[PDB]
């Protein structure tokens, strides 16, 4: 029923790791971002380092990208399979860009929907 | 039989240890104020090596590291 982007984003991005995608960190994100292979940007809140931020902000507003703000990358890092065994692990994850369509090409979900349909607004 | 006893040649070679950078912050600029990024480092003009790469600054020349290509400046 309700499929707020707090819970489609979950379903995106998993989607996307079977089938690519998902370039974590901020280099290579920056390169998907360069090359204009992006289509999706996942930032994470509560990020000590300013210029981090500033830079993922400058960087999606000139390729024209959307830029999703979440909070407590370390859930981000779940997200992305960055913790794996089991749920241990868990390094942060604060940038991530979902190459490759903000879905993938294995199935085209409507949680993918909600996406840009909170995002045309 | 006997040992090695090879403390003439060396004395053991230290293998390389890659300096840890932190962030690729030194790399873009937006710092515009006005949201204007700029590259503060060249980019690779080879096929493989578009938008994302870059291209090393030497006290002279232009280093890819991707194909390894050179451009000094002279
Ligand atoms: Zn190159």
């Amino acid at each position: 029923g309700v499929m707020d982007v707090n819970t489609a984003l979950q379903e995106v991005l998993k989607t996307a790791l079977i089938h690519d995608g998902l370039a974590r960190g901020i280099r290579e994100a920056a390169k998907a971002l360069d090359k204009r292979q992006a289509h999706l940007c996942v930032l994470a809140s509560n990020c000590d380092e300013p210029m981090y931020v500033k830079l993922v902000e400058a960087l999606c507003a000139e390729h024209q990208i959307n830029l999703i703000k979440v909070d407590d990358n370390k859930k981000l890092g779940e997200w992305v399979g960055l913790c794996k065994i089991d749920r241990e692990g868990k390094p942060r994850k604060v940038v991530g860009c979902s190459c490759v369509v903000v879905k993938d090409y294995g199935k085209e979900s409507q949680a993918k929907d909600v996406i840009e349909e909170y995002f045309k607004c | 039989k006997k040992r090695k006893k090879k403390s003439y040649t060396t004395p053991k070679k230290n293998k390389h240890k890659r300096k840890k950078v932190k962030l690729a912050v030194l790399k873009y600029y937006k710092v515009d104020e006005n949201g204007k990024i700029s590259r503060l480092r060249r980019e690779c003009p080879s096929d493989e090596c578009g938008a994302g790469v870059f291209m090393a600054s030497h006290f002279d020349r232009h280093y890819c590291g991707k194909c390894c290509l050179t451009y000094c400046f002279n």
